[PDB]
RNA sequence: CAUAGCAUAUCAGAAGGCACACCCGGAGAACUGAAACAUCUUAGUACCCGGAGGAAGAGAAAGAAAAUUCGAUUCCCUUAG
RNA sequence: GGAUCCUGAGUACGACGGAGCACGUGAAAUUCCGUCGGAAUCUGGGAGGACCAUCUCCUAAGGCUAAAUACUCUCUAGUGA
RNA sequence: AAGCAGUAAAUGUGGAGCCGUAGCGAAAGCGAGUCUGAAUAGGGCGUUUAGUAUUUGGUCGUAGACCCGAAACCAGGUGAU
RNA sequence: UGAGGGUAGCGGAGAAAUUCCAAUCGAACCUGGAGAUAGCUGGUUCUCUCCGAAAUAGCUUUAGGGCUAGCCUCAAGUGAU
RNA sequence: UGGGAGUCAGAACAUGGGUGAUAAGGUCCGUGUUCGAAAGGGAAACAGCCCAGACCACCAGCUAAGGUCCCAAAAUAUAUG
RNA sequence: UGCUGGAAGGUUAAGAGGAGUGGUUAGCUUCUGCGAAGCUACGAAUCGAAGCCCCAGUAAACGGCGGCCGUAUAACGGUCC
RNA sequence: GGGAUACUACCCUAGCUGUGUUGGCUUUCUAACCCGCACCACUUAUCGUGGUGGGAGACAGUGUCAGGCGGGCAGUUUGACUGGGGCGGUCGCCUCCUAAAAGGUAACGGAGGCGCUCAAAGGUUCCCUCAGAAUGGUUGGAAAUCAUUCAUAGAGUGUAAAGGCAUAAGGGAGCUUGACUGCGAGACCUACAAGUCGAGCAGGGUCGAAAGACGGACUUAGUGAUCCGGUGGUUCCGCAUG
């Protein structure tokens, strides 16, 4: 029948113009007090996924 | 000893963070910086 | 089994992928990496910055030139033309 | 006294089973998956009960829109995993 | 026209506990359930997914309703890369 | 696509819908730019053609899903010859 | 010791032993869920050619399982790297 | 660049090393080789040793490790000791 | 410890008492708090039943009937509890 | 003096009255309600029924709600590694040796550290430069303190060993607040998660005469995702508009 989706995983990256993901950082959203400036602002980015990992979960994305 | 978080004075939020020592620096300290709201190295003191 | 005793000196760390990582000869970036270490086995000499982990980058583009420094001591020379 | 009860005197309305395939109700778990498990899921499934009709049920505006409303209801496709 | 009159009460609604509604008594506002309480009656009342003001809609608490839909114990007659 | 003429075909009919032809950004928004931003910068992502429909083959996914095989759990029943 | 009866499985009975409850019982038997589950074992159907490994890091309620990487294979591209 | 995979129990040799008892056809790493997945010759038989990689014939020839009185093909061959 | 009994010294609900209040507003001031009589929503000062702390009792109730230096409370001096 | 009689909750020390209508404390009534509570009967059915009298009595009981007890009961869990299992022991990071002159590399293999500290042990500028040994002396336990030469940094360098260090990165004086914002080409490691070093850019400041030099300590350890929850600010959405 018709093919689910990951929706916890729809709310954690979105794609890119040709096929990629573009996915947010972790280490973050808590205690930045034991840690240091280019250690933050370097965390507040987003990068892509690694195509490895692409291969692990290529079915969840249906509909994206 | 603790996670101090200093608190400008019109910079309107909960930034900037340090190490102190109870033991050696009980009350609160102040010093200047720059607060990028102003483009300016200004005070700032504990809170 | 039977009673096997303990022991404690089962412990250690994650080596550093340590050294260098470029020869002499080759061309390099400007935020290109020369050398891993620890203190100062060797000084960086020219177009080359020791950042905190005593790392050693070149400045800039350019071949790389290991030589010796004092009577006895190590140096990096970092040259462009290319 | 009254009507009940009782009496006769009519009528048969009843049960029973049943295609429980479909339908509406009433009650109503586990193994399972989660790589263990309790929330969760398996599922309002399975099984029992009762109604059970030839279909049933729903159905006409205290509605949905910021609409200009198919204009009640039901059904098919999309909206859309 | 509509002034006045009529316009469905333990009802509406609330608290507590529980189910359900894709959505976990929680918003369940919508809708059921009990135990407590508990209303207005157009000049009123309700809804507008926390919510409400304004605005839109409607006027509850009474009832009936073919059509298109579902299954095949059957029956007929027929079909079968 | 549903649906309709047709006949359990076709073909025809049928344009509700779907993909692409511009992207960046959580988003408001902006547009060959856009985001951060402070600029355009710097950088990322872009940009600077070709795709879509049907079908074959290979994989994957949901359904027992290559096959046989447990101990055991649950629901309802039989049984004291 | 007989003929009649009375007790039902989460239960019955029991001078107690996991003992008995139709040649069986640490909770019987028939059906149904149910093709229950099975990281476990076994098995898995005609031919020729060409390439052709691995038994290793790493993380794991993980260790005889698994996911990436490693090393294979095929076809698109570049192309002396 | 993408498509489809299997492997995670490895074994012996020499060799460096640890552990053990300068024990083990032990055990853990490493560096190479062979088996696993490689038949054939030599090692009497002898998965890992020495030689050497089979497309298919042939009653042809040259060689390797090995070897040359009989079984069993090749020198009772030289010359030395 | 369990079991009682008890001083019941206190803390304890479901309950009573109500001093007081958002999201949106036709509302006193029209740069704005008497919260007013109106939807999505509420409080203290106080007490508060079983009981939980406190005390006697309880060894044909559970339980223990010990230990150290002189010494296999197995005799005894010191003894600890 | 010990609180404290102006006023005001208001009072033990009070007395007292009954008031619109009502509830607490307790008794009596009783219908309510109950009575496996005796008598009269349909029924010659002691069921049931009711009347009788008696009892109790608004009590409990029962429904909901809330509590505390509840192996009486039920469903689950009960880690791994491991020269079999088990007991023991350990499970996350940092440093050395094994580790074989790049890096890398195992062992229930061998040795040590960590789960922080310093607003001065930080930044800048300017001075200084080792203990130790003897050398020997009011002290002298020898040597404390002081004294002269050599001392290789052995001294010392906040915290383990390692490298490193007198450019002092060691130690002193003054200043201090760069223990700053927004970025960075690029490079390392690496399965992924990640982690690491960055020229320089604007920016703006501290110190310094300026030059310049400061994006935390000579380096290398000083915990840990994610969800959830919280708090505040908010180029933002937030329901017909508000």
């Amino acid at each position: 029948p018709k093919m689910k989706t990951h929706r916890g995983a729809a709310k954690r990256v979105k794609r890119t113009a040709s096929g990629q993901l573009k996915r947010s950082r972790a280490f973050t959203s808590h205690l930045f007090a034991n840690k240091s400036t280019k250690q933050k602002r370097q965390l507040r980015k987003a990068r892509l996924v690694s195509k490895s990992d692409m291969k692990r979960v290529k079915q969840l994305l249906a509909y994206k | 000893r603790v996670n101090v978080t200093l608190a400008c004075t019109e910079c309107g939020d909960r930034n900037y963070i340090t190490t102190k020592n109870k033991r050696n620096n009980p009350e609160r300290i102040e010093m200047k910086k720059y607060c990028p709201r102003l483009n300016k190295y200004t005070l700032h003191r504990e809170t | 089994k039977k009673g096997v005793s303990s022991t404690k000196n089962g412990r250690d760390s994650e080596s550093k992928r340590l050294g260098a990582k470029r020869a002499d000869g080759q061309f390099v970036t400007g935020g290109s990496i020369l050398y891993r270490q620890r203190g100062t086995k060797i000084y960086p000499g020219e177009n080359v910055g020791r950042g905190g982990d005593d790392t050693l980058f070149a400045k800039i583009d350019g071949v790389v030139k290991f030589e010796r420094k004092g009577r006895d001591k190590k140096q990096v020379s970092v040259y462009a033309v290319a």
